[PDB]
């Protein structure tokens, strides 16, 4: 199961969750080494719910807009309690058009 | 009411150790947090220092301190835990997962110093390489559970049977059979109660900060189960 996009604050939490995703790209490499600079609105998450009918919550997913090395990408992180590591990075690709 | 509650009326720094071995799978928990048993409350952070924890989270929450129930005023006679205190009990159980293995464990519970410490021996075998536990099948939440506790006066202590209720991941709920017997470390007199129980509740969650295998614990015990 999985909620709505619902829009976030980008406080202290949607920061480090954006520099988890620079960090984890930065491991692979087909960009160049990117420098973390700040999560702008909007931020969104998405609740995970487990697959059963008791529905309870999983984890959560995380779509941001992300600066970093003055250029903007998009990063798509995934937060799963169940699995450690709990955060993993889906995707990330830039830059991108401007919300 | 004994002296041992007096060591229990205000908040009390817990830490938690525990040495484990499941189907030959070594790993070691260091938890830290507090305990208020003036409000049943408990709040501890475990971490795995062995790396990647090799069973789920939800199956050690009951290895990893029952002197901080809160014992309602009319009750407060029947509260072996802190009346073994500060000497402390040896807290020994045998849990049997439903269809799988089991876990035998040996804790020690006694103050060192200003310090509630739990420190435990875990030993697990007979586990299924792809069952619920091995293979990390349980849900990352806790069920809330009603703990019968029962005199054993030729141990001088305490034994308990309940069923923890694990929720799996594909709908189904996993039962694991708890027998538990305290006995007290010390010589002294404690307090042997008449019948009763504890109700519980957990909450299980993370710590977005932290980057080891770990569980964030929250929970709330309260005695019940005799009349005023």
């Amino acid at each position: 199961g999985s909620g709505e996009w619902e829009i976030i604050d980008i406080g202290p939490f949607t920061q480090n969750l954006g520099k988890f995703a620079v960090d984890e790209e930065n491991k692979i490499g087909q960009y160049g080494r990117l420098t973390f600079n700040k999560v702008i609105r909007p931020s969104m998450k998405k609740t995970i719910y487990y697959a059963n009918s008791r529905g309870m919550i999983k984890g959560y997913e995380y779509q941001l807009y992300v600066y970093a090395s003055d250029k903007l990408f998009r990063a798509d992180i995934s937060e799963d309690y169940q699995h450690y590591p709990h955060r993993k990075l889906l995707r990330f690709n830039g830059p991108v058009p401007p919300p | 009411g004994s002296k041992g509650e007096e060591l229990f009326t205000g908040v009390v720094p817990i830490l938690v150790e525990l040495d484990g071995d499941v189907n030959g799978h070594k790993f070691s928990v260091s938890g830290e947090g507090e305990g208020d048993a003036t409000y049943g409350k408990l709040t501890l952070k475990f971490i795995c220092t062995t790396g990647k924890l090799p069973v789920p989270w939800p199956t050690l929450v009951t290895t990893f301190v029952q002197c901080f129930s809160r014992y309602p005023d009319h009750m407060k006679r029947h509260d072996f835990f802190k009346s073994a205190m500060p000497e402390g009990y040896v807290q020994e159980r045998t849990i049997s997962f439903k269809d799988d293995g089991n876990y035998k464990t040996r804790a020690e519970v006694k103050f060192e110093g200003d310090t509630l410490v739990n420190r435990i021996e875990l030993k697990g075998i007979d586990f299924k390489e792809d069952g619920n536990i091995l293979g990390h099948k349980l849900e990352y939440n806790y069920n809330s559970h009603n703990v019968y506790i029962t005199a054993d006066k030729q141990k001088n202590g305490i034994k308990a049977n309940f069923k923890i209720r694990h929720n799996i991941e594909d709908g189904s709920v996993q039962l694991a059979d708890h027998y538990q017997q305290n006995t007290p470390i010390g010589d002294g007199p404690v307090l042997l109660p008449d019948n009763h129980y504890l109700s519980t509740q957990s909450k299980l969650s993370k710590d977005p900060n932290e980057k080891r295998d770990h569980m964030v614990l929250l929970e709330f015990v309260t005695a019940a189960g005799i009349t005023h």
